[PDB]
């Protein structure tokens, strides 16, 4: 019933990790996205307002 | 990951330590006790050996 423990206490900890992994991927392609758009949302309004 | 568990595992050794000095007593008291065939006095030098 040690091993018990032990063995999930492996798993669950592997796996919580990985998650954060997925996470912190996740923002990063988040900012990227968001950002792009804000980069040209932004060029944008110029040229219209412009036009 | 290597936190998380880390974590977990030290209290588990934490508890091996202390269910396995009890191993140590029950093994040597078991063993000092054992001095009841010879004499009594035979258990002050036993014990003295052991605890
Ligand atoms: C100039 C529309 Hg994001």
């Amino acid at each position: 019933l040690s091993r018990f423990k032990q063995e999930y206490s492996q798993a669950a900890s592997v796996l919580v990790g990985d998650i954060k992994t997925l996470l912190m991927d996740s923002q990063d392609k988040y900012f990227e996205a968001t950002q792009t758009v804000y980069e040209w949302c932004g060029v944008a309004t110029q040229l219209l307002a412009a036009y | 990951a290597l936190d998380s568990q880390l974590t977990n595992d030290f209290s588990e050794k934490s508890s091996y330590f202390q269910s396995q000095v009890d191993k140590i007593r029950k093994e040597a008291y078991a063993g000092a006790a054992a001095g009841v065939v010879a004499g009594p006095f035979g258990l002050i030098i036993s014990y003295s050996i052991a605890a």
